């Protein structure tokens, strides 16, 4: 899995 | 050939959970370039950061950091759905190139990070040995990850399931559901796998008639 991280 | 140029550590980007995901391996000969395509976690992400690591440790803190950027502008959309690619290339000078753009808007985002960048000839090794020494704990560390962006997941959509059953989901079976994710999201912020799973079979047993939907 390749997910960038949620919004801050 | 003798000798030739590599890039020394293992070069990648912060995903979600707080992990170092590498897109070039150490060591791997210079020039070289790696692409990956990445995605959104979380419905209606419009904005993502690329944050750019040099280092063996799966915890992206425990990393260095060679600088980051922002991409704006992707249509707010489907978790999993945006598909974002990010290159990452080096000269042969050492160079690296940094690219991310996203498939469907065509919005791009860029940046230069100088070869003399990063750890040097020392900090290089520790990072090694470091890694070396904390190889189990950074293991466990990823699975924990995992396990957490999965959880984070059955939260998220059981909640959205829940309110659009409505009424068609007997007042009992919400209850109970609605025990079993507040469990599941106190386990998810610690830091014991089997906890979390142990949370998310809770839930899963409580959820058959919502499931029936």
């Amino acid at each position: 899995l390749y997910a960038a991280p949620r919004p801050t | 050939v003798l000798l030739l140029d590599v890039t020394p550590l293992s070069l990648g980007i912060e995903t979600m959970g707080g992990v170092m995901t590498t897109l070039i391996a150490k060591n791997t000969t210079i020039p070289t370039k790696h692409s990956q395509v990445f995605s959104t976690a979380e419905d209606n992400q419009s904005a993502v950061t690329i944050h750019v690591l040099q280092g063996e440790r799966k915890r992206a803190a425990d990393n260095k950091s060679l600088g980051q950027f922002n991409l704006d502008g992707i249509n707010p959309a489907p978790r999993g759905m945006p598909q974002i690619e990010v290159t990452f290339d080096i000269d042969a000078d050492g160079i690296l190139h940094v690219s991310a753009k996203d498939k469907n808007s065509g919005k791009e985002q860029k940046i230069t990070i100088k070869a003399s960048s990063g750890l040097n000839e020392d900090e290089i090794q520790k990072m090694v040995r470091d890694a070396e020494a904390n190889a189990e704990a950074d293991r466990k560390f990823e699975e924990l990850v995992q396990t957490r962006n999965q959880g984070d997941h059955l939260l998220h959509s059981t909640r959205k399931q829940v309110e659009e059953a409505g009424d068609k989901l007997p007042a009992d079976d919400k209850t109970a559901i609605e025990s079993a994710l507040t469990a599941l999201e106190t386990a998810l912020k610690g830091e014991d796998k089997a906890a979390i799973e142990a949370k998310m079979q809770e839930l899963a047993q409580v959820s058959q008639k919502l499931m029936e939907i």
